[PDB]
RNA sequence: ACGAAUCUCUUUGCCUUUUGGCUUAGAUCAAGUGUAGUAUCUGUUCUUU
RNA sequence: GUAUGUCUAAAGUUAUGCUCUUAUUUACUAACAA
C-alpha cells in the first residue's frame, strides 16, 4: 500500500541509514530515503543530523558545562539551535538537559535483504549491461570453438571468421606487427641472439601445433 | 628512503646474491661482438626469473591475508587506515 | 671501452659562463639576419602559395605570392585537367599514425642529490586519498569519521562578549519598568 | 582450453585487440603497457614484445620501471646483447637516475665481464654522480682483489666530492691497506689541500676539525707525537675560530697539562653555559680558573 | 596601505572611450 | 579529422573547468618533489573538486592530512574560479534585467548560483554577528 | 675538476645592481593578470590579460586604465604586441589566437587551428609570422597576412608553457611542461638542438635583449642558455625559491623571476647572483596563497618592472636611484658547492 | 607538402630515348603499397607508343624498398624485389625478408618510416652491392 | 565511466594526417593587407 | 661463537586491483491494477544422510 | 514506441544436510490487457 511517510526509527532502520550514509555521503538524502521503504528524505537527513551522526556527543555535561548552558539560557533566551552550537552539542539533547536542570520482522528483513543487495551493487546500468555482454560474448566464442573443434575432429578444417571489421582502417594484430617500433640500432652485435630467438619462436609454434 | 638509496641498497643486495657463488670489434660495421660465457648468462636468466618469482609469490601471500563492500573498497579503506 | 653512453658527456653539464663571465655571446649579425629572413621568408611564402593553390576556392588563387632521372634526361610537365574532376584525386583525409623517428638518442640530465630534505619532505608531501561528502564514482562505502568532519563549532567565547551585556541590559530594563 | 594452433592465434588476436583498445584510450597507463608486454613475453613472440616496449618507451621515457621491465624481459630469453644495447641506450637517455646504472652493473657482474664493468664505472664516475655511485664503485674495486687504480679513483672521488667524509673513507681504506706509509702520505696530502684552499671556499670548521682529530689519532697510534704537536700548533696558527680545534687538542692532551685541560675546556663550558642561559656557576668558574681581568670584565658583563 | 610610498590605484573606467586608438595612423597631409 | 571545436556558450564551462584542473594539476606536479604518478594526481584533482563543492556550500574545506602549500594553492585556484563564477552571475543578472536573449536553462543556472551566493552571504553575516556581538 | 671551477667562480665578481621597491600598484582587473605585455615601439602603455578575459590597457606614467578590450571568452593566457606592426596578438583558453588591431581597437584576424587552450603567443621579430603553442603540445607558426598555419613544430611530449621567437636560425625557443626546451630549424620542421636540463615543468622562459640567449625556469633552478650553438650558459642560485611563473629579463642583465611563493626574485643575468629577494604583499582581503606573481615584463627603459599578480594587482617596480655598493649591496653572493650546479 | 623528393624511375622501363616528355599530377593517386597520396608521374615511353607508364608507388615507398617506382624492381639489378631479397638471404646471411604489413593503417605507418628494409640496405650502397655480387659468384663455383 | 581530461589531443597526429582541402568560412581571406608602423 | 646460504614469522619501507571531469548538489522524488514471466521469499511433506 | 547496437544472408585453398510436492509474499520487468 502507498501512503504518507513518518513513524519511528527502528534500530535496524537506523543501522541501514548509517550504512547508506557511509556509502552515499551526507548530501544525497533522496537515495538514502529510497533505501528506507518507510522513512522520507527529510526525515532521514534530520535523523542523521540530530541523533545518528557520530561527531555529535551525548555524554553528560560537567558542572562548568552546566553553568555555561544555563548562563546561555539566561542570556540567549530559547534560541536553542544557537545555544546548541555554543555548547557544541545537538539541540534537542541540550534542551532536555536544561529542562532537567531547571526542576513486522518479515518486512524489516525484506528491506534489509534489498538494502544489502543495493549497497553491494555499485554500478550504473551501462556497467552491468557491459559485463553481461562480455560473458555472453565469451559463451558465444566457446560455442564457436566447439563447432570448429568438432569439425576438425570430423576432418573439416574451418578457419575462424574474423571480427566483422567496424571501419576501413580497423586492425587485426595477428596479420602483422601492431606498429613495429624497432629496437634502437645495434652497437653490440645481435645476430646469434636473433637466430636463437627465432628458433625458440618456431619451436614454440611447433609445440602449439602438437599440443 | 629515495629511489637513489633504494637502488644502491638493492644493488648491494644482489651483489651478495652474486657473492654466494673478450671483445671483438668490426669497426666498418660497428658491431661489437662481446663473446662471453653462455653458462653465466643462463645462470643470470634462472636467477633473475627466481628473483621475480620470489617477489611474485610474496604479493600472493600478502594478498591472502584477509568496513567495505567489494575487493577494491576493502583495500581502499586499508589505504585510508594506514594513515 | 670509451663508448658506453658516448652520447652523454660531462661538458654539457658545465656552465660555459660560470668559468668566464662576460663571455660575449654575440647578438646575431644584421647581414646574417637578412640571410635567415630571406631563407625562411622564401620558405613560408612558398608554403602559403602551396596551401592556397591547393584549396578549392579559386578566389584564393589571386593571393599567390625540368628534371633528369639519371645521367639520362627528361622533360617534366603538368597536364591541365578538367576543372570538374577533383584537382587532387589522391587526398582523402586519411588517419595516419606518425612514427617518431627518434633514431638519435638524447639525454635527460639533472644534477642533484637531496637526502635529508628530500626524505623528510615526502612525510609532509604525502596527500591523503581524497574522499567526498558528495560523489562516489565507484560507490565505495567508507568510515563515518572519514566521511563527515570539520569539528570546529567550539568557539563560543568572543561571540558572547556583548550578548551578556545585552540580555543583562534587557533584564535590568525590565526590572526597572516592572518596579 | 587452448588446444590447437589456429585457435591460439584467434586468442592472441582477441587479447591484442583488448590490450590495444585500452592503450588507445590511456596512451599513458604504463601498468597497461607493461602488462601487455608481459603478455607478449608469455606468448613467446619476442619481437612483438620488443615493439610494445619501444612504443611504451616513446609514450613515456621517464617511467624507469618500464625500462627495467624491458631490460629484464630481454635478459629472460638470454638475448644478452639486446639487453646490453638497450641498457646502454637507457643510460644515454637517463644517466642521472641511478637504478639504471646499477641494473647495468649487476648484469655485467653476473656476466663476469669485469673489464667492462670497470670501464662503465669509470664513465659513470666521470659524470660527477652521487657519492653513492662512487662508494659502490669502490666496493666493486675492493671486491676486485687489486689495490691500484682504486687509488686513482679515490683521488678523483675527492675531485668530484670534495667532502671530508670522502677523505675519511679513503683513510679508512688505507687502514685496511698494509703499507702505513701511504696512510700518513694521504693525511699529508689532505692537510696540504686544506691549507691551499684555506679561505672560505669549502666545508665548514667542523669537517676540518674532524679531519685534524682523525690525523691526530692516527699519529697517536704511530710513533711521531712531535709532528702531531707541530700540526696542532700549526692548526691553531693557520685556523681561527678554534672551538672544535681547541677541544680536540684538549682531548689529545688529556689522553697524552691537566691545568691547561681544565682551563680551556672549562672556559669552553662557560661559553657553552653562556649559550644556554648556571651563569653564576660560569662566572664563578671563570673567577676560579683565572686572565683575572677577563674574569672581572666578563663578571661585570 | 594608506601610509606607505607604494601608490595604490583602484581604477574602474576607461580614459579613452574605445574610440581614440591605442596607436595612431601615420600618413601624409 | 582535425575537427577541433571552438568554445561556444554551450561548452564554455566544461572547457573552462578542464583548463583549470589542468593548470592546478600542473602547479601541484611542479610543487611535488617526489615526481609522483598520474594516479596520484587523480587524488589531487578529486581533492580540488571536493574543495570547490565545499566552497559552494560555505563549509570550510579543512582536510587534515594535506601539506600546507597544496592547501594554499587549491584555496587560491578556487578563489579564482569563485571570482569567475560570482562575476559571471552578476553579469547574467544585469543581462536578465535588461531582458536580453538568454537561455531558459541559463537563467535557471543563474538563479541557482545567485541563491547559493545569497545563502553564503547570509550565513557569513550570521558569523559576523556572532564573532563581534549584536 | 670541481675545485678548479669553484675557485674560478670565487675569483670573479658579479656586478652590483640597484635594488627594487614597489613603486605603483593597480587593482585594475577582476581576476588574475596572467598576461602582461608592453608596447615596445613607444614605451607608453602596457596591456594585461585578466582571467575575466578583458585584457586591459594601462598607461605607465599616470597608471590609469587607458582602455579595456574584451574579444575573448576564457582567460587571456597571453598577449604580444608587435613592435614591427601595430597588431596586438592575444590568446585564450578558448583556443583562439585573436589578433587585435590597435589602429582600430577591434579584433581583425582569428587563427583557427589550435586543438587546445593556447598558453602562449610570440610574434616573429623580422617577419610577418607568429608562433603559438598550447596544451596540444604543438608550437604552430602562422603567416599573418594569409591567416593560415604555415607549419607545425611537432616534437614536444607534453603541453608547451612558453615560446620565444628569435631572428637567427633557431627561430623558436619552445619551453614545455615536458621538462625540456627546444630550438628549431623552423624551415626544416625539426628541433636543431634540444636542451633538457630541467627536472620539472619548464614554465617560464625569456629571451635576453642584447645577448642572444634565453633563460628558462623549472620548479627551482633557472638555467640561462646560449642559443647560437644550442649550449648552456649559466646555472643560477635559485635553490630555495618557489615555482617560477614568469621570468622577464631586463635590458641591463637583471633577470627577473616570479615566485609561486610570492617572493619576487632578482638575478644578475650574467652570473646568477640572487641580488634581491622581495616578499610581495597581498591586497588587504586576499588569502596568503594568492600572492603569486603570475606575469611580468620590463619596459624599453628597463627601469620599470611590471608584474601581473594573482591578487588582481598589477604591481610595478623601480630600481632605487639612491642606491650604492655600500647603501644596499646584494645578498653577499656565495656559490654553495653542496653537490651543487653553481 | 613541397615536391622535395624526385621520382625514382629506372632505365630499362623508361626506354631508350634521349628526351621523353612526362607529366606529373601532384597528389595524384594513392600508391599501390601504403595507401597514401603522392605525386603521380606518367609518360608514353615513345611518342606513338600506346602504353603509358604511370608511377605506381610513392617515392618514400620506392626508397624504402630501394626500387623503381614503375617497375617495382630493384633500381640496380632490375629484378623482382622478393627475388632479390631471397638472393641476399642466401649469400652472406640466412634471413633477409621485406615484410609489408597487410593492414591498411599499419602499412601507411611503415611507409612513413625513413628506414630501409632487409635487402634495401645491401643494394643502396654500391660497394656493398658489389661485395654481395662477388660473394654470390664465389658461391656459384 | 566518463572521465577527466589528462593527456590532450596532441597535434602530432593532426600534423601527420592528410589534408582535407575543405574551404572553411573564416579562412576566406579577411583583411588581406597588413598594417605597418612608421619605422 | 663468528661467516655464509635455505625456510618461516614480526617491525618498518613500498601502496603493490588502492575513487579518473563539469554544470542549477545538473534537475525532480510517485496513485495504480491484472495477467505473465523471472528471481526471491517463506512455509509444506516425505525420502535417505 | 523508439533512438541505437548485434545477428543472418552459401559455396568447400591442394599437409600426413538434501531430493521432492506445492501454496504465499515481495521485487523487478513487460508497447500484453485494464
Ligand atoms: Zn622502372
Ligand atoms: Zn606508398
Amino acid at each position: 500500500p502507498i501512503y504518507v511517510k513518518g513513524g519511528v526509527w527502528t534500530n535496524v532502520e537506523d543501522q541501514i541509514l548509517k550504512a547508506a550514509v557511509q556509502k552515499y555521503g551526507t548530501h544525497q538524502w533522496s537515495k538514502v530515503a529510497s533505501l528506507l521503504q518507510k522513512k522520507t528524505a527529510r526525515q532521514s537527513e534530520l535523523r542523521w543530523n540530530e541523533y545518528l551522526n557520530p561527531k555529535l556527543n551525548f555524554t553528560e555535561f560537567s558542572k562548568e558545562e552546566d553553568a555555561q548552558l544555563l548562563d546561555l539560557a539566561r542570556e540567549l533566551p530559547n534560541q536553542w539551535r544557537t545555544i546548541a552550537d555554543m555548547m557544541a552539542r545537538p539541540a534537542q539533547v541540550c534542551v532536555e538537559r536544561y529542562n532537567r536542570l531547571l526542576e513486522l520482522e518479515d518486512e524489516e528483513k525484506e528491506m534489509l535483504a534489498e538494502a544489502r543487495a543495493r549497497l553491494l551493487n555499485t554500478q550504473g546500468k551501462k556497467a552491468t549491461r557491459k559485463i553481461r555482454e562480455r560473458m555472453l560474448e565469451e559463451s558465444k566464442r566457446i560455442a564457436e570453438l566447439q563447432k570448429r573443434r568438432e569439425l576438425k575432429q570430423a576432418g573439416i578444417n574451418v578457419a575462424i571468421k574474423k571480427p566483422k571489421k567496424k571501419y576501413g582502417t580497423d586492425i587485426d594484430y595477428n596479420e602483422d606487427i601492431v606498429y613495429e617500433q624497432a629496437p634502437m640500432p645495434g652497437i653490440y652485435d645481435t645476430s646469434t641472439e636473433d637466430r636463437q630467438i627465432k628458433k625458440k619462436f618456431e619451436q614454440f609454434e611447433r609445440k602449439v601445433n602438437r599440443k | 628512503i629515495s629511489y637513489d638509496q633504494l637502488a644502491k641498497l638493492s644493488y648491494e643486495k644482489t651483489l651478495r646474491n652474486l657473492a654466494t657463488q673478450k671483445v671483438q670489434k668490426d669497426t666498418k660495421t660497428g658491431k661489437i661482438t662481446i663473446a662471453d660465457d653462455d653458462k653465466l648468462v643462463n645462470k643470470l636468466a634462472v636467477s633473475l626469473q627466481s628473483e621475480s618469482k620470489k617477489r611474485y609469490e610474496a604479493r600472493k601471500r600478502q594478498m591472502q591475508n584477509a568496513s567495505f563492500i567489494n575487493d577494491k573498497n576493502k583495500q581502499f579503506n586499508e589505504k585510508l587506515s594506514r594513515e | 671501452t670509451d663508448q658506453i653512453a658516448k652520447n652523454v658527456k660531462l661538458d654539457d653539464f658545465i656552465p660555459k659562463r660560470q668559468s668566464n663571465f662576460e663571455l660575449s655571446v654575440p647578438l646575431p649579425t644584421k647581414a646574417e639576419i637578412q640571410e635567415c629572413t630571406a631563407r625562411t621568408k622564401s620558405y613560408i611564402q612558398r608554403l602559403v602559395n602551396a596551401k592556397l593553390a591547393n584549396s578549392n576556392n579559386r578566389a584564393s588563387s589571386r593571393y599567390v605570392t625540368l628534371l633528369l632521372n639519371n645521367s639520362h634526361h627528361i622533360e617534366v610537365v603538368s597536364k591541365q585537367m578538367d576543372p570538374l574532376l577533383p584537382r587532387f584525386v589522391g587526398k582523402k583525409a586519411r588517419k595516419v599514425v606518425a612514427p617518431t623517428e627518434n633514431d638519435e638518442v638524447v639525454p635527460v640530465l639533472h644534477m642533484d642529490g637531496s637526502n635529508d630534505r628530500g626524505e623528510a619532505d615526502p612525510n609532509e608531501w604525502k596527500i591523503p586519498a581524497a574522499v567526498s561528502n558528495w560523489k562516489n564514482p565507484n560507490g565505495y562505502t567508507v568510515a563515518l569519521e572519514r566521511r563527515v568532519g570539520k569539528a570546529l563549532d567550539n568557539e563560543n567565547n568572543t561571540i558572547n562578549d556583548g550578548f551578556m551585556k545585552l540580555s543583562e541590559a534587557l533584564e535590568n530594563a525590565d526590572k526597572k519598568a516592572r518596579q | 582450453d587452448i588446444l590447437d594452433l589456429e585457435e591460439l592465434r584467434e586468442y592472441q588476436r582477441r587479447k591484442r585487440t583488448e590490450y590495444e583498445g585500452y592503450l588507445k584510450r590511456n596512451r599513458l597507463d604504463m601498468g597497461q603497457w607493461i602488462r601487455y608486454a608481459q603478455f607478449e613475453i608469455e606468448q613467446h613472440d619476442m619481437r612483438r614484445a620488443r615493439s610494445i616496449f619501444e612504443r611504451a618507451l616513446l609514450v613515456d621515457s621517464s617511467f624507469i620501471p618500464l625500462w627495467i621491465r624491458y631490460i629484464d624481459a630481454e635478459l629472460k630469453v638470454k638475448c644478452i646483447n639486446h639487453a646490453r644495447n638497450l641498457m646502454n641506450r637507457a643510460i644515454s637517455t637517463l644517466p642521472r637516475v641511478d637504478k639504471l646504472w646499477y641494473k647495468y652493473l649487476i648484469v655485467e657482474e653476473s656476466l663476469n665481464n669485469v673489464e667492462i664493468v670497470r670501464s662503465l664505472y669509470t664513465k659513470w664516475c666521470s659524470l660527477e654522480p652521487g657519492v653513492n655511485a662512487w662508494n659502490s664503485f669502490v666496493d666493486f674495486e675492493i671486491r676486485q682483489k687489486n689495490w691500484n687504480g682504486v687509488r686513482e679513483i679515490y683521488s678523483k672521488y675527492v675531485m668530484a666530492h670534495p667532502q671530508m667524509q670522502t677523505w675519511l673513507k679513503w683513510v679508512r681504506f688505507e687502514n685496511r691497506h698494509g703499507n702505513t706509509e701511504f696512510t700518513r702520505s694521504v693525511y699529508s696530502l689532505a692537510i696540504d689541500t686544506v691549507a691551499n684552499l684555506q679561505n672560505l671556499q669549502i666545508w665548514s670548521d667542523m669537517e676540518v676539525a674532524k679531519l685534524v682529530n682523525s690525523f691526530a689519532h692516527w699519529e697517536a697510534a704511530q710513533q711521531e707525537y712531535e709532528r702531531s704537536s707541530a700540526l696542532y700548533q700549526i692548526a691553531i696558527e693557520k685556523w681561527p675560530s678554534n672551538q672544535l680545534l681547541k677541544a680536540g687538542l684538549l682531548d689529545f692532551e688529556k689522553q697524552f697539562n691537566s691545568i691547561e685541560e681544565t682551563i680551556s675546556y672549562k672556559r669552553k663550558m662557560e661559553y657553552e653555559t653562556i649559550l644556554s642561559n648556571y651563569d653564576t656557576w660560569w662566572l664563578y668558574l671563570d673567577l676560579i680558573s683565572e686572565f683575572p681581568k677577563q674574569i672581572m670584565q666578563t663578571f661585570e658583563k | 596601505e594608506v601610509e606607505v610610498l607604494m601608490e595604490t590605484k583602484n581604477t574602474q573606467s576607461p580614459q579613452t572611450p574605445l574610440v581614440e586608438p591605442v596607436t595612431e595612423r601615420t600618413k601624409l597631409q | 579529422n582535425e575537427i577541433v571545436k571552438t568554445t561556444t556558450k554551450q561548452r564554455l564551462d566544461a572547457y573552462y573547468d578542464l583548463e583549470l584542473r589542468n593548470s592546478v594539476m600542473d602547479d601541484i606536479l611542479e610543487m611535488m618533489p617526489e615526481s609522483i604518478r598520474q594516479k596520484k594526481a587523480r587524488t589531487i584533482l578529486q581533492h580540488l573538486s571536493e574543495a570547490w563543492r565545499c566552497w559552494k556550500a560555505n563549509i570550510p574545506w579543512d582536510v587534515p592530512g594535506m601539506p600546507a602549500p597544496i592547501k594554499k594553492i587549491i584555496e587560491r585556484y578556487i578563489k579564482s574560479k569563485a571570482d569567475a563564477w560570482v562575476s559571471a552571475a552578476h553579469y547574467n543578472r544585469e543581462r536578465i534585467k535588461r531582458g536580453a536573449h538568454v537561455e531558459k536553462t541559463m537563467v535557471k543556472k543563474n538563479l541557482g548560483r545567485l541563491t547559493r551566493l545569497w545563502i553564503k552571504n547570509e550565513q557569513e553575516r550570521q558569523r559576523q554577528i556572532q564573532k563581534n556581538g549584536p | 675538476l670541481i675545485v678548479n671551477r669553484y675557485e674560478k667562480l670565487l675569483s670573479q665578481r658579479p656586478e652590483w645592481h640597484a635594488p627594487w621597491k614597489l613603486s605603483r600598484v593597480i587593482n585594475g582587473h577582476l581576476g588574475w593578470v596572467r598576461c602582461v605585455a608592453i608596447d615596445p615601439v613607444d614605451n607608453e602603455w602596457f596591456i594585461t590579460g585578466s582571467n575575466d578575459t578583458t585584457m586591459k590597457v594601462w598607461d605607465l606614467a599616470t597608471g590609469k586604465l587607458k582602455t579595456t578590450l574584451a574579444g575573448h571568452v576564457m582567460t587571456v593566457r597571453d598577449v604580444a604586441v608587435s613592435d614591427r606592426h601595430p597588431y596586438l596578438f592575444s590568446v585564450s583558453e578558448d583556443k583562439t589566437v585573436k589578433c587585435w588591431d590597435l589602429e582600430k581597437n577591434q579584433i581583425i584576424r582569428d587563427y583557427y587551428g589550435h586543438l587546445s587552450g593556447v598558453r602562449t603567443v610570440s610574434i616573429h621579430p623580422t617577419l610577418d609570422l607568429i608562433a603559438t603553442a598550447g596544451r596540444d603540445s604543438v608550437i604552430k607558426l602562422w603567416d599573418m597576412r594569409t591567416r593560415i598555419p604555415v607549419i607545425t613544430l611537432v616534437g614536444h611530449k607534453g603541453p608547451i608553457n612558453q615560446v620565444q621567437c628569435t631572428p637567427v636560425d633557431p627561430q623558436v625557443v619552445s619551453s614545455s611542461t615536458d621538462a625540456t626546451v627546444r630550438l628549431w630549424d623552423v624551415v626544416a620542421g625539426k628541433t636543431m638542438k634540444v636542451l633538457t636540463h630541467h627536472k620539472r615543468s619548464v614554465r617560464a622562459t625569456a629571451l635576453h635583449p642584447k645577448e642572444f640567449s634565453v633563460a628558462s625556469a623549472c620548479t627551482d633552478d633557472i638555467r640561462s642558455w646560449g642559443l647560437a650553438e644550442g649550449s648552456l650558459l649559466t646555472n643560477f642560485e635559485s635553490e630555495k625559491t618557489g615555482i617560477i611563473n614568469t621570468l622577464s629579463i631586463n635590458q641591463d642583465d637583471v633577470l627577473f623571476a616570479g615566485g609561486d611563493n610570492g617572493v619576487l626574485s632578482f638575478y644578475d643575468y650574467k652570473s646568477g647572483h640572487k641580488y634581491q629577494s622581495l616578499a610581495t604583499r597581498e591586497m588587504v582581503g586576499s588569502l596568503e596563497g594568492e600572492r603569486s606573481v603570475l606575469c611580468s615584463t620590463f619596459d624599453k627603459t628597463g627601469l620599470r618592472l611590471i608584474t601581473g599578480e594573482a591578487d588582481k594587482s598589477i604591481k610595478i617596480w623601480k630600481q632605487d636611484e639612491t642606491a650604492t655598493k655600500e647603501s644596499e649591496p646584494g645578498l653577499a653572493w656565495n656559490p654553495n658547492l653542496s653537490a651543487k650546479r653553481f | 607538402e613541397i615536391n622535395e623528393p624526385p621520382p625514382n624511375i629506372c632505365e630499362q622501363c623508361l626506354g631508350d630515348e634521349a628526351n621523353i616528355r612526362m607529366t606529373k599530377i601532384p597528389q595524384g593517386s594513392e600508391c599501390k603499397i601504403c595507401t597514401l597520396p603522392f605525386t603521380l608521374y606518367h609518360f608514353k615511353t615513345s611518342k606513338r607508343s600506346n602504353n603509358i607508364i604511370k608511377t605506381l608507388i610513392c617515392v618514400r615507398c620506392a626508397t624504402q624498398r630501394n626500387i623503381c617506382q614503375c617497375c617495382m624492381l630493384d633500381s640496380r639489378w632490375h629484378i623482382p624485389i622478393q627475388l632479390r631479397d631471397h638472393l641476399i638471404s642466401l649469400v652472406n646471411e640466412e634471413n633477409v625478408m621485406t615484410e609489408e604489413a597487410k593492414n591498411d593503417m599499419m602499412k601507411r605507418f611503415l611507409s612513413l618510416k625513413n628506414v630501409k628494409l632487409g635487402g634495401a640496405q645491401i643494394t643502396s650502397d654500391p660497394s656493398e652491392a658489389d661485395n654481395i655480387v662477388d660473394k654470390l659468384k664465389n658461391i656459384l663455383l | 565511466s566518463h572521465r577527466p581530461q589528462l593527456e590532450a589531443r596532441s597535434g602530432a597526429k593532426a600534423a601527420a594526417y592528410t589534408p582535407t582541402g575543405i574551404e572553411h568560412a573564416r579562412l576566406l581571406p579577411g583583411h588581406t593587407t597588413l598594417k605597418y608602423r612608421k619605422f
